[PDB]
């Protein structure tokens, strides 16, 4: 629910809105796991099923997936949960970790 | 109007999403159908293709066949 | 094989079969004038200062760009060679407007250090008096026209190392220039994100950060320490030149990583600026 | 008058747009014989000795490049055709494309046969319709009769053509700037050691060549090696297409053995110079190409004699001067087109050609000192032996050539301030 921070490169923006959109990302994964539901998983999400479906439609065309998520999303450590399963319900897998690559805002994170 | 231009371009670069070259052909096109490339153009046409402005000036300016000013 | 070995200069020398001659010249310690070549970035081929030259052939070979074959002689200083870099280096002094009295690289420019190694005491050439455009419109990096050797190393580390394509080459031939967005100057660009990585790929004072003018020539400092930036996690590896008590240049140390060796305007600006505070 | 037609061995008498008439005179056949009796490799190898240099100027042997683009990793490769021709006296291209642009069909897929390449382009300028129209047209009625379509015969091999319209610069039809042009890009020149036959278009491997040398695969496929090789002199066997212009009787396009004496060319074949006046000069391999005087008149005009005589042969164009032209003005004007068609990537050429522009320029005006002579000399060896793209090694050629063999003529503008041109103070 940003400005977009690459107005030029993003072909995809998806803007939720706020309140208890965690779950609603959570059981939207849930089903890339399973039958890969996404109408009643995208509601809290503010987006009409098509743009759901879509997004799960370039999600799972994707070999090698990775996710960027910011210092915003840990206004609830929910949301961070939500884009590490996010992580995990589309195979973004490397030998170091999952593609979840957090965005600290300082180096001696673990130290602090 | 810098307006027409917008959507007249639009429906050139059109045939050419996502097919890996063919942009001196569009500027071609566009230099066809308005006698000289206008910096709204050459930024929609940056904006359609998600080429750089750098880019498409450096190719546009590159060619004498191109003109970056009205034509008398 | 992947052992090669060459005689450069009579000494002979090892490599591996995939590199060139001047990646196997620098590997032990051998000398060759370059000035568009950036460890970094893919060899360009532009400046021609590399040239070299073999037993028995006569033709002269860039040594940036041709790959090492076991069994070559090397000759990287004789009578031609010297001749010909000079009128090179004569040729871009006549070109464009060298002014290197108050020039800010006054003292570690490339260009400069390469004409005083060859005894440049004169041109030759009847110095061509044309206006270039100086942009100082950014208040925080200078593009001096009047100094630019085209040898692209700017277009490269926006593009390759940087991503936000900011640079390219306006109209082709004698009236090549770098130019922002669509011909516009480097303030009315959007896609700068001033982070600086031209004003270290520029081996002339074409590009130069404004604030540290005239005081981070690397040649008049008094101790180089290498550190780590500890503004944001990524830490980024640095070269932090002192001069008088002062952080004069912040560079990027990393030449070899996928960063590159380009900082954010924090780490090569608020650290020298840090200091002064 | 009196010459040997091989590529331009249809010329009028043919129809250029309806291919049945091609056709009626053997057109197609050698596809057939090397698609359904040979072999993928023999006819790589005869061609390779009937000697075939390309004849886009260098005079590399086209079996070579075949042998390095066929040797290639990968499964992806391209087949190129450069008729991009920029100087202004060098049509001999486009009147090929635009006479039979089916025998050039014919050459690029018998390259994509022996090679194994799926796609292939042509690299005509935008500034040519009628070649690029006939070539249009003459596709679709080429694969329409299954010759130019996905298996053709029926033997696993498919071959599309994409025309390329070019945009108009002369640096463009260099391999690598011509392969930046295509991906949309400027054509600035790259390094050679990575050629453009282990690493091309889109880093797959291409074949590019010119499109005198693909009208000339067909012929020697049918007629034979043997036979191709009977009309070269030791080293450079075939035909090649020479455009005669200038201040000559005959101008147009000419068709000569290799190994031909110059005299020939233009005191018998062209009928000697447009009035009763002498013949001083000859410039051999158009703008950026040396110039020949009375010294060779009897020197067999090949790929290596051409070189030790300062000339190289490439865009073919023969252009005579009269005895009033001066070679100094001569020289500017060879080196104005050059220094207008840089790049601007390799400081000798961007600077060097400016330069010695500038020199020629106040040595014709009569402001020319003694040892600025010495300072142009050096400069052109300069930029003959630094410059990057071949522009630049061969752009100071009219500047070599004519001190070389006129260095009276640039003297005299040095110590007696008068031209024999006749036509400047
Ligand atoms: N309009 C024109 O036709 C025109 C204009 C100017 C000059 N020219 C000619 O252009 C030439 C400039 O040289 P050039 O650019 O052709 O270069 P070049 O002389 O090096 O070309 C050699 C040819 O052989 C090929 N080749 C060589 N070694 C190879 C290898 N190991 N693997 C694969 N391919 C290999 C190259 O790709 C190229 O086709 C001059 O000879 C000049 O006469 C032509
Ligand atoms: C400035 C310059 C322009 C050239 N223009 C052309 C051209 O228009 N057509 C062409 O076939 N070759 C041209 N060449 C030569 C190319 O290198 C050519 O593609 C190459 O020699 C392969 O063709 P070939 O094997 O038939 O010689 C040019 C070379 C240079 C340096
Ligand atoms: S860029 Fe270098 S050569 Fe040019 S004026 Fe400055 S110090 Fe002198
Ligand atoms: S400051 Fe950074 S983004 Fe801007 S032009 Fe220089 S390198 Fe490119
Ligand atoms: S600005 Fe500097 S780096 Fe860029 S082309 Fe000019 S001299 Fe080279
Ligand atoms: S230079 Fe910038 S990106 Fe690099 S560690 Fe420092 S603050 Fe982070
Ligand atoms: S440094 Fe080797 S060519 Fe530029
Ligand atoms: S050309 Fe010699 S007189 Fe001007």
């Amino acid at each position: 629910y940003g400005p977009s921070p690459f107005p030029g490169l993003v072909d995809l923006d998806i803007r939720l809105p706020e309140g208890q959109a965690v779950p609603k990302a959570l059981s939207n994964l849930a089903e890339i796991i399973g039958k890969i539901s996404i109408e009643e998983s995208a509601r809290a999400m503010g987006l009409d099923p098509k743009i759901a479906e879509e997004v799960a439609l370039m999600l799972i065309s994707a070999r090698r997936p990775i996710f960027i998520i910011g210092g915003r999303a840990t206004k609830s450590h929910e949301l961070v949960t939500a884009a590490c399963n996010l992580a995990v319900a589309s195979k973004a897998f490397f030998e170091d970790g999952l593609g979840v690559v957090p965005l600290l805002v300082s180096a001696n994170s673990l130290g602090a | 109007s810098t307006v027409d231009v917008v959507e007249k371009v639009k429906e050139i670069v059109a045939p050419w999403k996502g097919k890996q070259g063919g942009l001196i052909p569009i500027l071609q096109e566009v230099q066809r159908e308005l006698g000289y490339l206008p910096e709204e153009a050459l930024l929609t046409i940056s904006r359609e293709l998600k080429m750089p402005k750098a880019e498409v000036y450096g190719v546009a300016t590159f060619y004498a066949q191109f003109h970056l000013k009205p034509r008398g | 094989m992947k052992e090669i070995t060459l005689t450069i200069d009579g000494k002979v020398c090892k490599g591996v079969q995939g590199d060139t001659i001047l990646d196997v010249a620098n590997k032990n310690d051998v000398y060759i004038p370059t000035l568009c070549y950036q460890k970094g970035l893919t060899p360009i081929g532009a400046c021609r200062m590399c040239v070299v030259q073999l037993e028995g052939n006569p033709k002269m070979l860039p040594s940036c760009t041709t790959p090492a074959q076991d069994g070559m002689v090397v000759v990287t200083k004789n009578e031609k060679l010297k001749d010909y870099r000079r009128q090179i280096l004569e040729l871009l002094f006549a070109g464009r407007n060298h002014f290197c009295m108050y020039c800010s690289q006054s003292g570690d420019c490339e260009l400069q250090r390469l004409a005083i190694e060859h005894e440049m005491d004169s041109v030759r050439f009847p110095y061509l008096y044309e206006d270039f455009e100086v942009d100082a419109t950014d208040p925080n990096l200078m593009m001096d026209h009047n100094r630019c050797v085209l040898c692209q190393r700017c277009i490269r580390t926006c593009s390759e190392i940087v991503g936000a394509h900011t640079l390219d080459l306006e109209r082709r031939g004698w009236q090549a220039k770098v130019i922002a967005d669509l011909g516009k100057r480097l303030r009315e660009s959007d896609t700068c994100v001033n982070c600086g990585a031209c004003a270290q790929s520029c081996p002339t004072g074409t590009i130069t950060i404004r604030e540290f003018a005239y005081r981070g020539r690397r040649s008049e400092c008094d101790a180089v320490v290498e550190s780590v930036c500890p503004l944001c996690a990524v830490g980024c590896k640095i070269k932090t030149y002192v001069r008088t008590g002062s952080i004069v240049r912040v560079e990027g140390t990393g030449v070899e990583e996928p960063d590159g060796g380009q900082l954010c305007h924090m780490g090569r600006w608020w650290l020298p600026e840090s200091t002064e505070r | 008058s009196k010459q040997h037609r091989i590529v331009l061995s249809n010329c009028g008498y043919i129809d250029p747009e309806k291919i049945e008439e091609y056709i009626a005179r053997d057109g197609y056949m050698a596809l057939g014989k090397a698609l359904l009796e040979m072999t993928p490799e023999e006819v790589l190898e005869e061609v390779k000795k009937s000697g075939l240099r390309g004849r886009g100027g260098a005079g590399f042997p086209t079996g070579l490049k075949w042998e390095f683009a066929k040797k290639a990793s990968g499964d992806k490769k391209y087949v190129i055709c450069n008729a991009d021709e920029g100087d202004p006296g060098a049509f001999m291209d486009r009147s090929t494309l635009e006479g039979d642009p089916h025998s050039v069909i014919e050459g690029m897929t018998i390259g994509a046969y022996v090679i194994g390449a799926d796609e292939g382009y042509i690299y005509c300028r935008a500034e040519y319709p009628l070649a690029i129209k006939r070539l249009k047209i003459a596709i679709a009625q080429a694969e329409e009769m299954g010759l130019l379509g996905d298996h053709i015969m029926g033997t696993n091999f498919s071959f599309h053509l994409h025309l390329k319209e070019g945009a108009g610069a002369f640096v463009c039809g260099e391999e690598t700037a011509l392969m930046a042009s295509i991906e949309g890009r400027r054509g600035m020149p790259r390094p050679r050691p990575p050629f453009p036959a282990q690493h091309g278009l889109w880093g797959k491997p291409t074949n590019i060549n010119n499109v005198e040398t693909w009208a000339n695969v067909p012929r020697i496929i049918l007629n034979g090696a043997d036979w191709f090789a009977s009309m070269g002199t030791e080293k450079s066997k075939g035909t090649k297409i020479f455009a005669l212009t200038g201040k000559i009787t005959n101008t147009g396009l000419i068709e000569v053995p290799m190994g031909i004496t110059i005299r020939e060319i233009i005191y018998e074949l062209g009928g000697g110079i447009l009035n009763g006046k002498e013949f001083k000069a000859v410039q051999i391999g158009g703008p950026s190409g040396g110039c020949l005087t009375k010294e060779h008149l009897d020197l067999p005009i090949d790929y290596e004699s051409l070189t030790a005589a300062g000339a190289i042969m490439g865009s073919g164009g023969l252009v005579v001067m009269d005895e009033d032209t001066c070679m100094v003005d001569v020289a500017k004007f060879f080196l104005e087109f050059t220094q207008r068609e840089s790049c601007g990537k390799c400081v000798p050429c961007r600077e060097g050609t400016k330069q010695m522009l500038l020199m020629l320029q106040k040595i014709c005006n009569g402001e020319g000192t003694m040892d600025d002579l010495s300072k142009l000399e050096e400069l052109a060896h300069m930029v003959k032996e630094t410059s990057l793209c071949g522009l630049g090694q061969t752009a100071p050629n009219p500047v070599i050539t004519t001190i070389r063999y006129f260095r009276d003529e640039y003297v005299a503008h040095i110590k007696d301030k008068r031209c024999p041109a006749k036509i400047c103070p």
